[PDB]
DNA sequence: TTGACTGTGGGAAAGA
DNA sequence: AATCTTTCCCACAGTC
């Protein structure tokens, strides 16, 4: 069996220069309604697992360059809940740069609150990739239609967070289209769907593109603008009107709960709302409105329905060539904080998922790195004549970057750049 | 040309006679306020080896003050780093 | 209601519808390098405060000011005549590091043992993650540093913005010298984080033998639910820590 | 065509 | 009470 392997300096020199991240994706509702006795209601929005990343292809090559079959070569997935052994559905990814899980369900039978998706992947060649876990979904019974308050809510949307919007014709399964922005064009695709900002606007704004952004829970009856996390093509400014039995509703100051039939207004644009024709979205009519001036008869093809979702993300990199260890412990670094200065300069290292078999890079320096907890490492800050050669202090600020490590040579990539102090002072605590 | 690595290599002798003799006579260079090898004037590394005469006689000889030296740092900072007092003195004074 | 997150429009068919204290570099004071160094130092750093000083200046970079460099650099000298001199010691930093947070890092006893004594100096600062230095000494499990705060009246049940626990952490590093300091000054047993965990959950999920069997001592509740209804036995399976289990299920029952 | 299922929404019923 | 969460219960509109 293949030993551990350490990361050698040449090889970080590669990465630096190539990077070539593996980065695995997850997105997911935050969200999961329940399921009684032996029903099997689906979680309405698929969990789509992405796979973005040019060193996705380069793992193409390599594989293929020791004699792998575009069929062995090919990482099969599985879905499932972690805590029950009830069997983790497959996912196929042929031709294809993502897939959607759209036959899950949870029953009554596991009286949990919260849970959390796990997702086990491995290459058709018996290659293990590993486990990868998402963000908390919480449990629910029923959508909560009735009128809702702030009191001690927290089910509602804040603005700002992603959210994602589905529809539902005539108590259909296969009818669901999702909301899906690409090439610039809003499409109402049935297989894909991305993150939505919602950001509550004031009443009085500007036309596009820039404006006063508001915070607070979103109620109904207010003023809200849509943005693809991914594109950024925004939509002008909308109205959420809460719906039922083909009619809308505006005169509504309750509070937008999960799993909610909204509708979108435009201001000063008669009663077009924005409806979906089978495969693009338009405005429609819906022109009566009889009883009420609060009821307007909306027709069908328009019960939106609003959920929240979130988006877990774990990149690395295999650095010393591919080993039997799994990569199922995916080490995140949330914030860098300061341990002294000197000689005896330290880092903190603040994240979720930290393994003892990680140790720190500055760069391209092997640094002494101690494990605290699974959260929280330590780890001294090498001297500046390993970055400069004939300084013996620091002189003037330089940006390194900081990674992981592990034993076998997984890299993982971070976002945080340490910077070197510039010191007036020459010789520090000589001694 | 020669007279130029002269300051630049008698500073480092920290000799008080010699440097009034070849400043007495003084020189046509110019030289001044000279960015040494490190970049810093002969001022700033006799701030480093801390000793009040050299500094006061540069500073005598219409060596500035204030003036920055190629890594970005004043004539104070070495001093307050270094802790000799007497620098400092002679630093706020100068103004 | 200050900032902006743009886009970019678009529409479906049809919109006519709408109708003498030198900066230096970075942001290093004289005073500040002053304070970061027969040397009369301290004498000079004495001599630097008065006059025409500045002593609340921040760093461009790290946000830090004078006497953040005197706690990180373990200058306690400098700190004193600093505080003497009518400083702060509640500046927040770039990264919301107290003066007493880079004190308790840096492991400066001295600047310690001064900032404690001082009157206005807040022990239950709380940084952009929200740690308290009480978390901090329980963190790095500095010795002695722990119990000097807990007697100067700090709180030992304190959150972060997670919500976790001076005794969380403790029972996180294994200190026990923490948890035990903490337990015996009042310190809840069974608090749960935002994530509804106990000190005894994260005890079994990092092997923390010693800090697990202290708290079976003081009589630690086993059956509580995590937010996926997972018991600390659950955990401690899941990891493969086995004598944490036989811990789990011997000592100190009912 | 008829027979046995099936995810989804909505209201009655049951606690709280 | 007037709200709310949690369990069943059952008829559309389609696929099997």
């Amino acid at each position: 069996r293949p030993p551990p392997k350490r990361l050698t300096r040449e090889a970080m020199r590669n990465y630096l220069k190539e990077r070539g991240d593996q980065t695995v994706l997850i997105l997911h509702a935050k969200v999961a309604q329940k399921s009684y006795g032996n029903e099997k209601r689906f979680f309405c929005p698929p969990p789509c697992v992405y796979l973005m990343g040019s060193g996705w292809k380069k793992k193409k090559e390599q594989m293929e360059r020791d004699g792998c079959s575009e069929q062995e070569s090919q990482p099969c997935a599985f879905i499932g809940i972690g805590n029950s052994d009830q069997e983790m559905q497959q996912l196929n990814l042929e031709g294809k740069n993502y897939c959607t899980a759209k036959t899950l369900y949870i029953s009554d039978s596991d009286k949990r609150k919260h849970f959390m998706l796990s997702v086990k992947m491995f290459y058709g060649n018996s290659d293990d990739i590993g486990v990868f876990l998402s963000k908390r979904i919480k449990v629910i019974s029923k959508p909560s239609k009735k009128k809702q308050s702030l009191k001690n809510a927290d089910l509602c949307i804040a603005s700002g967070t992603k959210v994602a919007l589905f529809n539902r014709l005539r108590s259909q399964t296969v009818s669901t289209r999702y909301l899906h922005v690409e090439g610039g064009n809003f499409h109402a695709s049935s297989q894909q769907w991305g993150a939505f900002f919602i950001h509550l606007l004031d009443d009085d704004e500007s036309e596009g593109e820039e404006f006063t952004v508001r915070d607070g829970y979103i109620h109904y009856g207010q003023t809200v603008k849509l943005v693809c996390s991914v594109t950024g093509m925004a939509l002008p400014r909308l109205i959420i009107r809460k719906v039922d039995k083909q009619t809308a509703l505006l005169d509504a100051d309750d509070p937008v709960s999960q799993l909610h039939k909204c509708a979108f207004y435009l201001k000063d644009t008669e009663r077009m709302y924005l409806c979906l024709s089978q495969e693009r979205i338009i405005q429609f009519q819906a022109t009566p409105c009889p009883k009420e001036p609060n009821k307007e008869m909306i027709n069908d093809g328009a019960s939106w329905t609003i959920i929240s979702t979130d988006k877990a993300e774990y990149t690395f990199y295999e650095g010393m060539g591919p080993v039997l260890a799994p990569v199922t412990p995916v080490p995140v670094v949330e914030s860098l904080q300061l341990n002294g200065g000197g000689d005896v300069a330290m880092l903190e290292l603040t994240g979720q998922n930290f393994t003892p078999n990680l140790r720190v890079w500055f760069g391209d320096v092997e640094a002494e790195t101690m494990y605290r907890c699974g959260e929280s490492m330590l780890c001294v800050v090498p001297d500046i004549s390993a970055f400069r050669e004939g300084w013996r202090w620091v002189r003037q600020p330089v940006q390194v970057p900081v990674t992981l490590v592990r034993n076998d040579g997984i890299i993982y990539s971070t976002s945080l750049t340490f910077t070197y102090t510039p010191e007036p002072g020459p010789r520090p605590h000589c001694s | 040309q020669t007279q130029r690595i002269f300051q630049e290599a008698v500073r480092k002798g920290n000799t008080q006679e010699l440097q009034s003799l070849l400043q007495n006579m003084t020189n046509c260079e110019f030289n001044v306020n000279s960015f040494g090898p490190e970049g810093q004037t002969a001022l700033h590394q006799s701030v480093i080896d801390g000793n009040l005469e050299l500094v006061k006689l540069l500073v005598k000889f219409g060596a500035d003050i204030r003036l920055a030296n190629r890594d970005g740092w004043s004539a104070l900072h070495i001093a307050a780093f270094g802790g000799h007092q007497d620098i400092v003195l002679y630093l706020i004074t100068k103004a | 209601k200050r900032r902006r997150q743009h886009g970019q429009l678009w529409f479906p068919e049809g919109f006519k519808v709408s109708e003498v204290n030198v900066r230096g570099p970075d942001g290093f004071t004289p005073l500040m390098i002053a304070s970061c160094s027969e040397e009369d130092a301290p004498a000079v750093i004495s001599d630097f405060i008065y006059q025409g000083a500045s002593l609340h200046n921040q760093t461009d970079r790290t946000g830090e000011t004078a006497l953040h460099l005197a706690a990180r650099y373990s200058r306690s000298d400098a700190a004193k005549r600093l505080l003497e001199a009518s400083a702060d010691a509640n500046i927040q930093d770039n990264m919301g590091r107290t003066p007493l947070h880079a004190a308790v890092s840096a492991d400066a006893q001295g600047v310690f043992q001064i900032l404690i004594r001082n009157r206005a100096t807040d022990l239950d600062a709380r940084m952009h993650d929200g740690t308290t230095p009480l978390i901090l000494a329980a963190r790095l499990a500095v010795e002695g540093m722990l119990e000097d705060l807990i007697n100067s009246h700090a709180d030992v049940n304190a959150v972060d913005d997670l919500g976790k626990s001076a005794l969380h952490w403790a029972a996180a590093v294994n200190n026990v010298d923490a948890a035990v300091v903490l337990l015996k000054n009042g310190a809840n047993k069974d608090m749960q984080n935002n994530r509804e965990e106990t000190p005894l959950f994260l005890a079994a999920r990092e092997g923390s033998y010693e800090t697990a069997k202290v708290l079976l001592d003081h009589f630690a509740n086993r059956d509580i639910t995590d937010h996926m209804d997972r018991l600390p036995r659950d955990i401690a399976q899941e990891r493969m820590h086995h004598d944490i289990v036989r811990l789990l299920d011997e000592y100190n029952l009912v």
